[PDB]
RNA sequence: AUGGGAUAACAAAGGAGCAGCCUCUAGGCUACCGUUUCGGCUUUUGUUGGUUUUAAAGGUCUAUUGGAGAUUAUGGAGC
RNA sequence: UGCUGUUGCUGUUAAAGGGUUCGUAGUUGAACUGUGGGCUGUGCAGUUCCUGGUCCCGUCCAUGUCGGAUUUGGUGACCCAGGCCCUUGCAGCCCGUGAACAUUCAAAGAAACAAGAAACACGGGAGUGGUUCCU
C-alpha cells in the first residue's frame, strides 16, 4: 500500500543521504518525482538520475554529492497563497537563507523562490536544505 | 495510366515526384514477379511519400512513408524491401515509416479520457523507433537526466544484432530527430536479461 | 566500486527475477523431439501439463513442481528468446 | 500482503520487456485466436487456455501474438463465461465446504474458512456489479 | 468421481438432453440417446427398466454418484431428477 | 567560503575541513577526524614536493568504511590502480 | 466575475455492452407537419380571400467523379 | 501548558494497543496520454591540427629469476594546448515556425486542407447600427 509515491521516493533519498551512500535506487519512479528530483537537480542538491524502463514504473538511480541535509514530504500538502511563503518558510525551514519548499503551481513543481516571483501560489509538495 | 504508377498514393499519381517515381518503379518490378514471396504482398500496398535526408556525415537516406494500414504487411516483409530496395538505389538508405495521426493533449479531465492510446505522442514516436530499427529490437530505455537540465534517452538493442544495424544508427538517431524532433542515443547490450551494455 | 544502473554479471546472476532491474522470466522454450516418433514439438520450460507429443501421444514430459522433467533421452533443444 | 490470511508470499510471472514474439514461430494471429476459441468450446476457462499454448503450443503471451488478451478474443465471439472466472472458482469452493460442513458440524477450521471465503464473493460481487460486468441484482442466494 | 460433473455442464450449455424417467424412455424408443445417467435413489424397479433399455439399445449409462436432487442440481436446475438421457453430446467428449 | 558581510567581510571564525569521503564537516570536538598524507612520486621512485592529503570523518572510521573510503579516494586521485 | 491548469475531486466509461468515410454530377420516385377529421402551409405574381401549377429543399432509389481509411478483399474461409 | 497536542503529546516497563479475525458508514489510495523545434550573437561542458612527455613495440646487451640503457624508435599509446559559429549538449538574448507527420502555394498560408474553435459556422430580421456599421 503506497500512499504517497512521493513519501517512499524521498525518504529513500533522505534517509540515503544521511548514511553518505554515493547512489539510491529510488523504487517507483513518477511524474511528480521526477519534476521534484530536477528542482534539486537545478540547486545542485543532486548530481544525475537514471530513469529506468521497466514497462511499468520506472526505477530512478540518482547519484548523490553528498549535499543533502533533509528531503521531505509535506503528506496532506496544504495550500499556500503567496503570502503564506513566510509560514513554511518560517516551519519548515531552517534558516530565511538557504531552505526550499517546493510547491505543485498552475505553471507547475517549482521552488517558494520561483513562485514568488511568479506570483503563481499552490499546494506544497515538501523541501530540502 | 501507366502501370507503375499504382504504387502511390492517388494524389501524387498524376504529378509525382523524380524521388517518388523511382521507387514506384522498384516496388511495381518487385510487384511483377521477381522476388519470390514479394509475388505474395505486392498488390495491395502503396506509398504516401518518400523524403530525403542527409546525415551531417555521409550517405543520404530515403524515407518512404506509407499508411498504417499496411504495417502488418510490411513487418513481414520489410527486411526484404529494404535490402531490395537499397539495391534498386545506391548510395542511399532505405527506412520505412508508416504515417501516424497524433492528437494534441486535451486538456480537458474530460477529453483525456477518450484519447485512443495509439494516436498519443509517447506511443506515436516509440513507433517510429520501431520502424527505422526493424527486425532488431528496444532491449532497454534510460532517460539520463543531467546537471545541465538535460534528459537523453538511450535505447539498447541486442548486441546479437550489433553486425547488421551499427552503420545505420547514426542515421536513425538523425532521421528520428527530423521526424519526431526529439533525440535519441543508441547502445547494445548482451544478455538483455541482465542489462549489461556491451563495451567490446 | 559499483554502480547501482549498471551493474556486475556476478550480482545480478544470483538476484530473484523480480528483484532484477528488469523484471526478468526465468523460463524459455526448448525444442523436443519424441523418441517413440520422429517429431518436434515445441514445450514449455515449466510445463505444469501434460505435455504429449502430436503423432504418437506420448506424455513428453512430468509436470513436477519446479522444472518440468523431459522423458527418457527425448532430444531438447532449447530456443532463443527471440 | 494477503488479502485474507496472513502469507506475506511473493511468487508471480514475470513478464518480460520485450514484447515481440519470438522467430520461430509460425503461427498467424488468426490461427491462433482459433486454437482460443477452439478450446473454449471444449468448456475450459482462460486462466487454462494460455497455458496449453504455452505448455505444448509455444505461445508464451497471447497479447503479443494475437493483438489481444484472452478474453476479448472469446468475448468477441460469445464465448466468454457468464461469471468472471475469478468469481467463479471461489463460488466453487465455497459450496464444497458447505457440502463438508453438512456432515461435519463440529470442523471449526474450515467455518472459519468459509467466513474469509464468502467474505470475498461479495467484495468480487461488488466489484463486478460496479464495474458492470454483473446483473446488478445478481446475489450470493 | 466428478469427472463427470464437468462433463454436465458442456452437454448443458452444448448438446440437447431430456429430463426425467419418462419423457428420457422416449429417447431410447427411437434410439436418439447417446448417454443414460441415474440417480442412487431412483427406485429400484425404474432403475431396473431403464438400464434394461439401455442393454436393447447399446445406449452407455453412467450411474450418478449422488441424489436425484444432486443430479439435479449437477445440471443446475432447482428440481429434481432422476434420470437424465442426452440426445447429443456437445464438445463435451460423451 | 563562508558568509560574508554586505560589505565583503568575510565574517566566519573559522573554515573546518571536509571528508573526502562522504563531504561532512570535520567538526572541533570530532576526534577520529583524519588526515592522511601520501607522499606523491615521481619517476625513478623519489618523493618530492607531495600536497596530497586525506581528510576522514569521525563518523566513518568507526564503521569501518574508512579502508573502503580511501580505495574510492586514492583511485579518483589516481593514486592507486584499479585491476 | 475572470485568468492559470501542476496537484487533486465529481461524473461517465468497463472496451463487440461498437460504429459516421468524404465528394462532383446525372436520373428516377417522392409532400410537409399533424390527427379525434379537415386541421397546418415560403417567398414572387399590385393588394387580401380562394384554387393551381412549376422549382428548389429534404428524403429515397439507382448511376460513377475525385479522394481517403487507425490495420492487407487481388485478403481469409470452404470446394 | 507541547498538561488536549492541526501546527504539536503519549502508549514494551511510568496512565494508555480492543483477546483474535471478518466488516459497513468514514478516512486514505499505484504508474501512464507530457524532455517542441530550428536560425543569430553571445556565456558553459563534453574531432580537425600541432606537441614530444609517457607506456607499448623493438634493439643492444643478455641477465638462470628483483639490471638497464639505445635512437628514428614507433600515423601506435598519451598528453598540455588553439578568437576551427566542424562538435553537443547548456545559460542567457533576439527572433521564425500549421510547429511532430502529412498536406497547399494562387501576390505573400488566400482558398482548399490539417489543427483548433459554442467566445464557434449555418441560415435569417430593418422594429438591429443615435435615419442600415465598415472597405
Amino acid at each position: 500500500t503506497m500512499m504517497s509515491v512521493l513519501a517512499n521516493a524521498l525518504r529513500t533519498i533522505a534517509s540515503a543521504e544521511r548514511r553518505g551512500k554515493r547512489q539510491v535506487l529510488i523504487r517507483p519512479s513518477s511524474k511528480v518525482v521526477v519534476k521534484f528530483l530536477q528542482v534539486m537537480q537545478k540547486h545542485g542538491y543532486i548530481g544525475e538520475f537514471e530513469i529506468i524502463d521497466d514497462h511499468r514504473a520506472g526505477k530512478i538511480v540518482v547519484n548523490l554529492n553528498g549535499r543533502l541535509n533533509k528531503c521531505g514530504a509535506i503528506c496532506p500538502r496544504f495550500d499556500c497563497a503567496t503570502t503564506d511563503y513566510e509560514k513554511w518558510m518560517k516551519n519548515i525551514l531552517p534558516s530565511r537563507q538557504f531552505g526550499f519548499v517546493v510547491l505543485t503551481t498552475s505553471l507547475g513543481i517549482m521552488d517558494h523562490e520561483e513562485a514568488r516571483s511568479r506570483n503563481t501560489g499552490g499546494k506544497v509538495l515538501g523541501f530540502f536544505y | 495510366m501507366q502501370p507503375h504508377l499504382r504504387k502511390l498514393r492517388k494524389l501524387k499519381r498524376g504529378k509525382p515526384s523524380d524521388l517518388e517515381e523511382s521507387v514506384a518503379k522498384a516496388l511495381f518490378e518487385l510487384e511483377a514477379s521477381h522476388k519470390t514471396l514479394r509475388q505474395e504482398l505486392p498488390r495491395f500496398h502503396v506509398n504516401t511519400v518518400r523524403e530525403v535526408k542527409v546525415p551531417r556525415s555521409k550517405k543520404t537516406v530515403l524515407v518512404v512513408f506509407y499508411p498504417l494500414r499496411f504495417l502488418m504487411l510490411v513487418r513481414k516483409v520489410q527486411r526484404a524491401l529494404t535490402s531490395e530496395l537499397e539495391k534498386r538505389h545506391p548510395g542511399c538508405l532505405v527506412m520505412l515509416v508508416a504515417q501516424r495521426q497524433i492528437t494534441k493533449r486535451p486538456t480537458d479531465v474530460y477529453k483525456l479520457q477518450k484519447v485512443q492510446r495509439s494516436k498519443t505522442s509517447t506511443a506515436v514516436f516509440e513507433n517510429i523507433l520501431n520502424d527505422m530499427i526493424y527486425p532488431s529490437d528496444v532491449v532497454g530505455r534510460r532517460w539520463r537526466c543531467r546537471t545541465d537540465g538535460s534528459k537523453l534517452m538511450k535505447v539498447f538493442l541486442d548486441a546479437r544484432d550489433r553486425k547488421r544495424i551499427e552503420s545505420r544508427l547514426r542515421a536513425v538517431a538523425y532521421v528520428y530527430k527530423q521526424l519526431t524532433h526529439r533525440r535519441v542515443s543508441f547502445g547494445f547490450m548482451w544478455n538483455p536479461k541482465l542489462q549489461q551494455v556491451s563495451t567490446r | 566500486d559499483a554502480d547501482l544502473s549498471y551493474p556486475t554479471v556476478r550480482t545480478e546472476r544470483m538476484k530473484h527475477k523480480r528483484r532484477r532491474l528488469v523484471q526478468g522470466p526465468n523460463s524459455y522454450f526448448m525444442d523436443v523431439s519424441c523418441p517413440r516418433c520422429r517429431q518436434v514439438t515445441v514445450v514449455y520450460s515449466h510445463a505444469t501439463t501434460a505435455v504429449e507429443c502430436k503423432g504418437c501421444s506420448k506424455k513428453l514430459c512430468r509436470p513436477t513442481g519446479g522444472k518440468a522433467l523431459l522423458v527418457e533421452g527425448c532430444g531438447y533443444r532449447r530456443k532463443p528468446d527471440h | 500482503v494477503r488479502m485474507h490470511g496472513n502469507g506475506r508470499g511473493k511468487a508471480s510471472s514475470a513478464l518480460p520487456y520485450r514484447r515481440t514474439p519470438p522467430a520461430w514461430l509460425k503461427i498467424a494471429s488468426r490461427n491462433v485466436v482459433k486454437m482460443v476459441c477452439k478450446s473454449s468450446r471444449k468448456g475450459m476457462m482462460p486462466s487454462q487456455i494460455g497455458m496449453e499454448l504455452r505448455d505444448s503450443m509455444g505461445i508464451a503471451q497471447v497479447k503479443n501474438v494475437t493483438g489481444r488478451k484472452i478474453l476479448r478474443i472469446l468475448k468477441h465471439n460469445g464465448l466468454a463465461p457468464e461469471i468472471p472466472e475469478d468469481l467463479y472458482f471461489l463460488v466453487k469452493r465455497a459450496t464444497q465446504m458447505r457440502k463438508h460442513l453438512e456432515r461435519h458440524t463440529t470442523d471449526r477450521d474450515t467455518k472459519y474458512r468459509l467466513i474469509l471465503v464468502e467474505s470475498r464473493i461479495h467484495r468480487l460481487a461488488r466489484y463486478y456489479k460496479r464495474v458492470k460486468q454483473l446483473p446488478p441484482t445478481w446475489k450470493y442466494e | 468421481v466428478d469427472t463427470i460433473n464437468a462433463k454436465l455442464q458442456l452437454v448443458m450449455k452444448s448438446g440437447k438432453y431430456v429430463l426425467g424417467t419418462q419423457q428420457a424412455l422416449t429417447t431410447l424408443r427411437q434410439g436418439r440417446s447417446k448417454l443414460i445417467v441415474i440417480s442412487n435413489n431412483c427406485p429400484p424397479i425404474r432403475r431396473a427398466e431403464v438400464e434394461y433399455y439401455c442393454t436393447l439399445s447399446k445406449t452407455p449409462i453412467h450411474h450418478y454418484s449422488g441424489n436425484n436432487l444432486d443430479l439435479g442440481t449437477a445440471c443446475g436446475k432447482h428440481f429434481r431428477t432422476c434420470v437424465l438421457s442426452v440426445t447429443n453430446v456437445g464438445d463435451s467428449d460423451i | 567560503i563562508g558568509m560574508f558581510n554586505e560589505e565583503g567581510e568575510n565574517v566566519d571564525l573559522y573554515i573546518p575541513r571536509k571528508c573526502h569521503a562522504t563531504n561532512t564537516l570535520i567538526e572541533a570536538h570530532d576526534h577520529a577526524a583524519v588526515q592522511i598524507s601520501i607522499a606523491n612520486v615521481g619517476p625513478n621512485g623519489v618523493i618530492n614536493g607531495t600536497t596530497t592529503t586525506l581528510c576522514i570523518a569521525g563518523y566513518l572510521r568507526s564503521q569501518g568504511e574508512s579502508d573502503h573510503a580511501i580505495n574510492h579516494i586514492t583511485i579518483d586521485r589516481g593514486i592507486m590502480r584499479i585491476k
